RNA sequence: CUAUCUACUUUCAAAUUCCUCCCUGUACGAAAGGACAAGAGAAAUAAGGCC
């Protein structure tokens, strides 16, 4: 049949006057996912004669290798990784207003 | 002695009077 | 093979025990979008 | 927007111009009570 | 492998002795550089993948100098290659054909007479040198990036 | 949506990776849908605060198509800032040069005058032939319809379509051709 | 002095950021602003900018509907343009009068 | 259609020519009435550059044009006709109506530009080095001019300028 | 074999757009009252959990929900603790289906229902016009009666047939 | 300029030129006349260095 929109994502929408003529109505149930468009879950992942050791992974870095690293992993320019002044740092609301 | 500039109002008024040729429906060419 | 809930994770691990916790909201009947509280006076 | 078809109805070509929608009072008590008329 | 047209193969590090005259049978006086090698040794190889570049690159290292004046990874460096450390090290772009094991010692007789080479290395310092010496020199509102100005020399 | 509070709100701005085949398409008309995304323009939680841009991937810049004579007519000018470093280049001596050149350089006209653009670009990634990073095909969550529509070459029409369509004239039979 | 004139701005740049957020929220249904906008009036639907920005964000259901509403509109509008109004108002196009 | 041959056979050479049967028209034209084949079928204004389908019926095998007298049509749809087969070609849209290549010429790939809607043939066009300001801007043609007057399913007509 | 008005199929024989086709009138009109109905059932046996509205209020539109509160830009002659009823229902809207008025819905249909929590005023806003003067000692400042209303209750009955 | 600010302080190294010889009394040239590059030597300038 006639369908305004696709019916296959978000919703189902069924649009209806009433009788009288002066209201809408709009029936909008919830379209589930269905089984078969999903993935399954991903499954995650010798003389050992010494205990294993929890080496510790943490490398010194210098400012700028540091930087270009966290900004490719983040997709970001370098700029916003360095520091700012005092007067900036104090400048800021450490206790800003909270909506729910 | 040259073209001077006309007030833009004016300009105005001349693009709206342009002249609209009449446009037949079939094109005479393409008739018997 | 009929979705009971769906949560959003930025790990599998936590989407998965987020999707838990939407699915035992549905169950007890505590949803976000539930019947509000009646405050109106008994009548 | 939709100006033109509006007075295309004969209503006013601003939404807020003449109509129920502006003109019905916009509040009355919860008991039923009018509300005063307001002052626009 | 044989040498092929096309072939870059590496070339040395060498010191500065000196400047001597030298005549040819025509009688014309010529002015020579003597530069002698010095524990000249290929240090590493490296792919044209790896190596960033379209031709592979082979280092070479220049005359022995201290181990207790040189950082700890280029100490390490070193002590895998089994060879005193270098003062200077230098890559030289080579084909696929022309790659030397590394730790291999080069030596002058890598040249013959009637070959041509180009030499490479730091000028002398004169320091801060005015627009005289620097440039033999005696508006659009702004300097123009380039000028010619006193500077280090 | 019952949702827990920080996954709700993670859910919400997260970024979305996209796909664009750029196979003969003008830049343009990939530069507009890119910048849309890459500002996140097509969100109905946009905000300029809110650093809300989602990722673009172009594919296939080598095999952009200009209309027109663009491609002849078209010049990039640069200046390196030393006395006659002004260098101008038609867009098919800079395709050469840098297959994505063109692509990227739309985009940028087309962002936003300001700190963020280069923030925004960072999350454009340009191919130029069919080849993505295994990394990011894995990120890859839609691929957007392609601007222009192809029109079909006359080799590529079927036997049907050429019959269906009708011989309008009748060539003399004492024609050589 | 700014303080005084941004008013005038803060309630502009409310309009536009609505405006955006309706345009992109209008795209995801294949609706350009223009014809959500002005199809919803005609079918006699106040709901202001600010209001259809948020449900846009905040009630995708109901904004979907309200797109699918205007996109028949919309189609109602055409039929009519090709019709030489012989035929029947479309149902949606039925206008309510008051008086 | 006549395919002259020749066949060089005994120490003599014989040049004849070959009448074939060639495609008739469809029948029963939807508007008789119309003086040439784009009228006669209610196709005026209603083909671009890339109807391979339609403009290929009036070319040579080779991509060339064919006469005004042969096909019969008028002289403002011979010129389009003649614009859109020129765009249809630099487009790429036709590449079995090219020249046949002999024994001696090679195989060769070269840049590929993918391009349409190009008035101009690539060669003659110079860079616009000076755009100029905005009052006298050098702008790049798109499309022919000649199309200016096609069916537009827009409320924007065409941009023959860019 | 072709019609006077027939056209060889082309690029721009006719329009890109696809042609749609809508729904007959008379079976349309049908299934409109089997989705009233549907819809009218489930407020009957009240399928439905949170509502939410847009209301007209002082020339504007608010979307409010059950225990919200907006703050009016005037005073509204009405003392804390007075229980209104807003009036002006453009749209109620639930999970699975929304009410839409042409343009307000019947008072039968929809009742949301608001409280006065406060009567205040707004902070004091500056206005400062740079006229040729010194213009600091000249600063007027303003503040807007304000009203608090909270949002008790929104009702609807199953009123649709 | 007792120089606060802007700008700038290595676009690192593809080189130009005039003469002589040669090619050549050759190609061209009715003929006279007379190449061009290809080179060779010698100069100078500029750039870069060096004792
Ligand atoms: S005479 Fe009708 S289109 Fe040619
Ligand atoms: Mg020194
Ligand atoms: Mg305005
Ligand atoms: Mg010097």
């Amino acid at each position: 049949t006639y369908s305004p929109l696709p019916d296959d994502y978000n919703c189902n929408v069924e649009l209806a006057l009433t009788s009288d003529g002066r209201t809408i109505v709009c029936y909008h149930p919830s379209v589930d996912i269905p089984y078969e468009h999903t993935k399954p879950i991903p499954r995650p992942d010798h003389d050992q004669v010494l205990k294993t050791r929890l080496e510790e992974k943490v490398e010194h870095l210098e400012e700028g290798p540091m930087i270009e690293q966290l900004s490719k992993m983040f997709f970001t320019t370098k700029h916003r990784w360095y520091p700012h002044g005092r007067y900036h740092r104090c400048r800021k609301n450490l206790n800003p207003p909270k909506d729910r | 002695r040259h073209r001077r500039v006309m007030h833009f109002q004016r300009q105005k008024l001349m693009a709206v009077t342009e002249y609209i040729p009449p446009k037949p429906a079939i094109h005479p060419s393409c008739l018997p | 093979k009929k979705l009971i809930a769906e949560g959003p994770g930025e790990t599998v691990l936590v989407a998965e025990e987020e999707a838990a916790r939407v699915a035992l909201r549905k169950l007890y009947g505590f949803t976000e979008n539930r019947r509000p509280w009646n405050y109106s006076k008994p009548k | 927007a939709g100006g033109q078809w509006r007075l295309q109805q004969g209503l006013a070509a601003n939404p807020s111009g003449y109509g129920p929608l502006t003109e019905l009072p916009d509040w009355s008590y919860a008991d039923g009570r009018p509300a005063p008329p307001m002052k626009g | 492998h044989p040498w092929e047209p096309g072939s870059f193969r590496v070339g040395l590090i060498a010191l500065k002795l000196g400047m001597m005259p030298l005549w040819t049978k025509d009688g014309q006086k010529h002015v020579v550089t003597l530069l002698q090698v010095q524990d000249c040794h290929v240090l590493k190889y490296t792919s044209k993948e790896n190596c960033n570049g379209k031709m592979a690159t082979l280092s070479v290292g220049g005359k022995t100098v201290s181990r207790f004046r040189k950082a700890t990874s280029i100490l390490e460096f070193y002590r895998e290659l089994g060879l005193p450390p270098k003062q200077t090290v230098k890559i030289f772009n080579i084909t696929d054909n022309a790659a030397i094991k590394p730790g291999t010692p080069l030596y002058a007789a890598h040249f013959r007479p009637g070959q041509y080479v180009d030499v490479t290395a730091k000028t002398i310092g004169k320091g801060f040198q005015g627009v005289m010496k620097r440039w033999g020199f005696k508006d659009i509102g702004r300097v123009w990036p380039g000028t010619k100005m006193p500077g280090k020399m | 949506s019952s949702f827990s509070r920080a996954p709700q709100q993670w859910a919400t701005f997260a970024r979305i990776w996209y796909l664009l085949d750029g196979k003969m398409q003008p830049p343009g008309k990939l530069a507009a849908m890119a910048s849309i995304r890459l500002q996140g323009l097509h969100k109905p939680v946009y905000h300029a605060l809110s650093d809300c841009g989602d990722h673009v991937v172009i594919m296939n810049t080598r095999h952009i198509a200009f209309s027109g004579n663009k491609w002849e007519q078209k010049v990039y000018s640069s200046h390196t800032g030393y006395p006659g470093g002004f260098r101008q280049v038609t867009a098919a001596q800079l395709h050469l040069r840098d297959p994505v050149a063109i692509v990227k350089l739309a985009i940028y006209g087309m962002l936003p005058k300001n700190l963020h653009r280069r923030t925004m670009m960072e999350r454009l990634h340009l191919f130029p032939d069919e080849y993505i990073p295994e990394d990011i095909l894995k990120n890859l969550v839609e691929e957007l319809p392609q601007p222009r529509k192809i029109p079909k070459r006359l080799d590529e029409y079927t036997q049907e379509e050429i019959d269906a369509f009708p011989r309008l004239w009748t060539p003399p039979e004492d024609y050589r051709l | 002095v700014k303080c005084t004139k941004a008013r005038y701005l803060k309630k502009k740049n409310m309009r536009t950021l609505w405006i955006n957020r309706i345009t992109a929220a209008s795209q995801e249904h294949g609706l350009k602003y223009p014809a959500l906008i002005g199809n919803l009036v005609k079918c006699q639907v106040e709901l202001n900018r600010k209001v259809l920005a948020d449900l846009a964000i905040y009630e995708p259901k109901t904004f979907k509907s309200l797109a699918a509403l205007a996109s028949r509109r919309r189609h109602e509008g055409f039929a009519a343009a090709l019709g030489d109004g012989k035929e029947p108002e479309g149902i949606f196009s039925r206008v309510v009068q008051y008086h | 259609f006549r395919e002259v041959v020749e066949t060089q056979e005994g120490k003599t050479t014989i040049i004849e020519g070959r009448i074939t049967a060639t495609p008739k028209e469809s029948p029963n034209p939807p508007n008789p009435s119309g003086q040439c084949p784009i009228c006669r079928w209610n196709l005026k204004h209603k083909y671009n550059y890339d109807d391979v389908l339609l403009l290929s019926q009036f070319i040579r095998p080779h991509g060339g044009m064919l006469p005004r007298k042969i096909t019969g049509l008028c002289q403002e749809e011979h010129r389009k006709i003649e614009e859109c087969v020129k765009m249809a070609h630099r487009a790429g849209l036709l590449p079995n109506h090219r020249p046949r290549l002999p024994e001696g010429v090679v195989p060769k790939s070269k840049p590929q530009l993918n391009r349409y809607l190009t008035r101009w043939a690539p060669g003659s066009v110079k860079p616009i080095y000076k755009k100029g300001p905005r009052w006298n801007r050098v702008r790049m043609p798109v499309g022919s001019p000649l199309l200016r007057d096609n069916v537009c399913y827009s409320r924007t007509p065409w941009k023959l300028y860019h | 074999s072709y019609l006077p008005g027939y056209v060889p199929k082309t690029s721009l024989s006719s329009p890109p757009w696809p042609e749609v086709v809508l729904p007959d009138p008379v079976e349309e009109t049908r299934h409109h009252a089997e989705v009233v109905k549907k819809v009218n059932e489930m407020i009957v046996t009240g399928q439905y959990g949170r509502l939410f509205a847009v209301v007209h209020f002082a020339s504007r539109q608010w979307k409010v929900t059950s225990e919200d509160l907006i703050l009016i830009g005037n005073e509204l002659d009405l003392a804390c603790g007075e229980r209104i009823r807003l009036e002006k229902v453009l749209l109620v809207g639930a999970d699975n289906f929304t009410l839409l008025g042409k343009p307000l819905l019947g008072k039968d249909l929809v009742r949301v229902e608001a409280t006065v929590i406060e009567k205040t005023e707004s902070w004091p806003r500056i206005i400062m016009r740079f006229r040729k003067r010194k213009n600091f000692k000249k600063k007027r400042i303003v503040t807007t009666p304000q009203t608090v209303l909270r949002i008790n209750s929104i009702e609807i009955a199953p009123c649709l047939l």
